[PDB]
RNA sequence: CCGGCCGGGAACUCAAAGGAGACUGCCAGUGAUAAACUGGAGGAAGGUGGGGAUGACGUCAAGUCAUCAUGGCCCUUACGACCAGGGCUACACACGUGCUACAAUGGCGCAUACAAAGAGAAGCGACCUCGCGAGAGCAAGCGGACCUCAUAAAGUGCGUCGUAGUCCGGAUUGGAGUCUGCAACUCGACUCCAUGAAGUCGGAAUCGCUAGUAAUCGUGGAUCAGAAUGCCACGGUGAAUAC
RNA sequence: AAGAACCUUACCUGGUCUUGACAUCCACGGAAGUUUUCAGAGAUGAGAAUGUGCCUUCGGGAACCGUGAGACAGGUGCUGC
């Protein structure tokens, strides 16, 4: 198949394109290197996009819809995930053993009533 | 109860709306200069109760000053009563 | 390019109605575009329970609008004459469009 | 580069310079920064006498340092001379802009006295 | 703290100001409005500036022209 | 060309059309919008809808 | 004090709303307002024709209103003349085209709002609030609903001290959303004070 | 036009309807051969999956007669009713709640990223022109997955500051645009140009929070002619620790 | 209080009350209305110009407007014990 995005991660549905060569990350044909190359937890979101380990003979297009950097990295993971499951079902008991085809549920909770934030609660005063 | 403040909202309503407000657009627009003033003048000497910055907005089964919900015409309480009534459609408690 | 807009309270009321526009454009044959899913708008309503002195005692409320559209592709007089009345119900609001 | 201060620019910004020097707002400083053009934080060895005579002419041409005093202190005082009220409620300290002085206002209230 | 396209005064105000000038000579012209600006014709009249029951009576001076009827006019009264 | 000439607030009543025998009173025109504001009452419902003489034949 | 309506949470599941139409927002206040104008009217001039619902569905040019009554007869008049009055009355206030049809409550035992009123007129006419909410419990029983709880509240029997007292046969699930769960309460105006009348019927699980 | 833009296509994201799924269903070990507990496979989710709505009989004669209804009592040429200016915004101070701080994990300047949820017809108002600017002029598109609010900010990348009381910005009347012109005097918010206070992490004490949580950063809405640092919602980054 | 510049909005001044701002009646008169002039801080007065259409089995009926007496209104007045 065409390696196209799949695979959710807080706001995010990926949109990536992944083909054999060598990597480069490119977004809306604009560099990461213009755009964000140097950057500061950047790496920190790199690393998950290269931790399903199948960028080693692949080329990297990246163009996500959604969320925020570290949430389109892990969009940008599990649609890695997905594209090898779809491939070959072979590596199915790796990934899901390194716990990288599990969608993270995690989304934020809603801000409730008498409450400041989700738990975060008004200081009270005993007197 | 309070049936001199709705009497008064009618009021305001009536002199705005149907009596002026077609005056008080042409004086506005001439008020404003583009190229003491008679304009500002003459609208001195419109009724004060023709400007639709003094309706105040009340309930419409009660007459409530404060609490008002534009869409449905009622302060909250009767909203409320009417939501668990089924008066007012569509409305019923928000799960999200 | 007759496209109709249907707004209800209801989404059972609406599946009812464009399942019968749909079924009258294909009983006069002419080509139609599904009913096309356009987004819930949902009004939130935060109202205070109490009358008097209780800040933290409120109750939501949500007003959901369902929407549907569906896009008749070619107008036909004998669909121009069935239409009169064709929806039938006091949920559903229609807005034709040329 | 000295004109109507006691603060005259030590190795530092002329603009927050004149800026110290009381009765002068920030616009002052805004169009002597855009008649300048370089970094202030040059040193003040060779100040230059194109630096003084533009501070000076602009400083003249807008609001004059010392007529902020001269406005608190003749408006009150003249408004005393005629016995209206705003040069004493003007006077007493508390703010006239409209801050609330029910449980604020200690900047211009001091510390607190029971 | 207004706009510039117009200056403010009321008209029964202006009305009575331009009548004390007519007349050259006036005791004090009781307003219950404070929101008029002083106009160069008010100098040398005395308005007197409604507060509640008291009446303060304001003699204008030639400073207080831009300024307002209300703030030669005491509103509350403190120690 | 049949009624060339284009009024507004003339009344027209289609046969054909769902707004038969039908009565309503447009005391509103959209011309800045440039598209004809009428709530014309489609279906036996009321609700206001744009319009053109291009749009709908004239009766 | 710390109970939910069983209609407003079961608007949507279970119980169907009073009033379905469309309206945005510039046609809201005013269809809820004449809605609340025709409601009253219909329930002062049928306070005596046993009513328990009105129903209201415009397709915006036209309004329908649907009485449920348990008594057609009083409500129908001498061939049509008393609806003939209530149609052109609810067309003077909604402004627009008015249409009156009637649904008969058959077992007016069983729903809410006529049991409500039933205790309601009775404890004005001075009848025993234990006799009357007994007599609506064993009624209700009867006819064929699976439970009915009714609530009694305030200054009951010329007391000056205020009192609730509530009467429970069979089952009223409140917390589960299927149960078909009529609520209604009825206001008595008592010489002593104003007596609250609570009822649920649990009629079957939906 | 290298802009899905455009033929096309419906394949994905998506919208919103209907279903599937998770029930200790399966396996082991324990227990009493029971309920059940502890692990494991599968699976997206595993043992209330996360959160919401849901507050039993009653308690405090708890709160609301001022939302509305209401028993009794009182006023009815006044305790009714209209108007104009005032007060609810005052201030010797003392408590409870939130904002911004006390910098360098930060300021300032430039360039560049990635969102969600709302609202909108006497409304949202692009675009272009003119303003340091709040804004003004002209004004298309829109009753909305279309147009508008509306180039998110934290993030980054280069400089620069390396005590500066810093952009932390409090402080009377000045120079202005807007709202409504009853009308910004008392008493609006706003780039305001006003002067650059206090504070160098806070005594006794005391409060919130167990994971997308705290913390931090912005965005929207109701109320509303204008008037949030409040309230109600929304997402971005994203801990520490439970012996 | 999900919004005190006026309004909201009770509390000091100027006017008003047996129909009151707000409903229902009864009598009389006038279409309702719109444009203005003077006085006043102002609903308030004192005036002019036009509109008697609409309709009644015209022995004149309207939504209304104003006045005149009584029932009545009106109360964000008290008691959440």
């Amino acid at each position: 198949n065409q390696y196209y995005g799949t695979g959710r991660r807080k706001s995010s549905a990926a949109r990536v394109f992944i083909k054999p060569g060598n990597g480069k990350i490119v977004i809306n044909q604009r560099s990461l290197e213009q755009y964000f190359g140097r950057e500061t937890a950047r790496m920190v979101v790199r690393q998950p996009l290269e931790l399903v380990d199948m960028v080693e003979k692949l080329d990297l297009y990246i163009t996500v819809k959604g969320g925020g950097i570290s949430g389109q990295a892990g969009a940008i993971r599990h649609g890695i995930t997905r594209a090898l499951m779809e491939y070959d079902e072979s590596l199915r008991s790796e990934l899901r053993k390194a716990g990288f085809v599990t969608r993270d549920a995690r989304q934020v909770e809603r801000k409730k009533v008498g409450l400041r934030k989700a738990r975060r609660r008004p200081q009270f005063s005993k007197r | 109860a309070k049936q001199s403040m709705k009497a008064r909202e009618v009021k305001r309503v009536a002199l705005a709306d149907k009596y002026f407000a077609k005056r008080a657009e042409l004086k506005a627009i001439i008020s404003d200069v583009n190229a003491r003033w008679n304009a500002v003048l003459k609208l001195q000497t419109l009724p004060r109760d023709s400007s639709p910055s003094r309706q105040r907005n009340r309930c419409r089964q009660t007459g409530r000053p404060h609490g008002f919900l534009r869409k449905f015409g009622l302060s909250r309480i009767k909203v409320r009563e009417a939501a668990m009534r089924g008066e007012i459609p569509g409305l019923k408690k928000a799960s999200w | 390019r007759i496209r109709i807009r249907l707004k209800a309270f209801d989404h059972r009321l609406i599946d009812q109605a464009t399942a019968e526009i749909v079924e009258t454009a294909k009983r006069t044959g002419a080509q139609v575009r599904g009913p096309i899913p356009l987004p819930t708008r949902k009004e939130r309503f935060t109202v205070l329970i109490s009358p008097h002195v209780n800040k933290d005692a409120r109750d939501q409320y949500e007003i959901r609008t369902h929407l549907r559209l569906v896009d008749i592709v070619e107008p036909t007089e004998k669909t121009v004459d069935a239409l009169m009345r064709l929806d039938l119900a006091a949920g559903v609001d229609v807005q034709i469009s040329l | 580069a000295r004109i109507a201060g006691i603060n005259i620019p030590d190795h530092k910004h002329a603009v927050i310079a004149l800026t110290s020097i009381y009765g002068v707002g920030k616009t002052r400083s805004k169009a002597i920064l855009a008649a300048a053009g370089i970094a202030e934080d040059v040193k003040i060895s060779e100040l230059s006498e194109g630096q003084i005579d533009t501070l000076r002419d602009e400083v003249a041409k807008f609001v004059v340092e010392g007529d902020l005093r001269r406005e608190i202190s003749m408006s009150i005082k003249r408004l005393m001379d005629l016995g209206c009220y705003r040069g004493l409620r003007h006077r007493r300290g508390l703010p006239v802009r409209g801050q609330r002085t029910k449980t604020n206002a200690r900047t211009r209230k001091g510390p607190r006295k029971p | 703290r207004s706009l510039k396209k117009g200056p403010f005064i009321d008209l029964h105000l202006l009305k009575k100001v331009e009548k004390a000038v007519e007349s050259g000579d006036k005791k004090p012209l009781r307003t219950w409005s404070r929101r008029s600006t002083i106009f160069p014709n008010m100098i040398g009249l005395t308005i007197a500036v409604h507060n509640g029951r008291q009446h303060v009576p304001v003699f204008v001076t030639d400073e207080m022209v831009g300024h307002k009827l209300g703030e030669f006019a005491p509103t509350r009264t403190y120690r | 060309r049949p009624k060339t000439l284009f009024e507004p607030g003339e009344m027209v009543r289609v046969n054909d059309g769902p707004f038969a025998d039908f009565n309503g009173v447009v005391e509103e025109v959209d011309y800045e919008k440039s598209r004809l504001k009428v709530s014309v009452s489609i279906f036996g419902r009321a609700t206001p809808v744009e319009l053109d003489f291009s749009q709908v034949e004239k009766a | 004090g710390q109970k939910v309506h069983p209609n407003g949470i079961r608007l949507g599941i279970v119980k169907p709303w009073n009033s379905t139409w469309f309206a945005n927002t510039k046609e809201f206040a005013d269809n809820l307002d004449s809605d609340f104008k025709v409601r009253q009217y219909l329930t002062k001039e049928l306070a005596k024709a046993s009513v328990s619902r009105i129903v209201i569905e415009r397709p915006a040019k036209s309004i329908r209103v649907t009485i449920h009554t348990a008594r057609p007869g009083i409500v129908i008049g001498k061939k049509g003349e008393d609806v003939e009055k209530l149609r052109k009355v609810v067309a003077d206030i909604a402004g627009v085209p008015a249409q009156i049809n009637i649904a008969e409550v058959r077992k007016p035992e069983l729903d809410a709002k006529l049991v409500a009123d039933s205790i309601t007129s009775q404890l004005e006419r001075r009848v025993m609030f234990r006799r009357a909410m007994k007599r609506a419990v064993q009624n209700a029983m009867r006819l064929g609903a699976k439970g009915i709880k009714v609530e009694v509240s305030g200054r009951l029997g010329g007391a000056e001290i205020a009192r609730t007292e509530w009467y429970r046969e069979g089952r009223v699930p409140l917390h589960t959303l299927r149960a078909d769960i009529d609520y209604n309460t009825s206001e008595a105006h008592t010489t002593y004070g104003v007596i609250g009348v609570k009822v649920w019927i649990f009629k079957g699980e939906i």
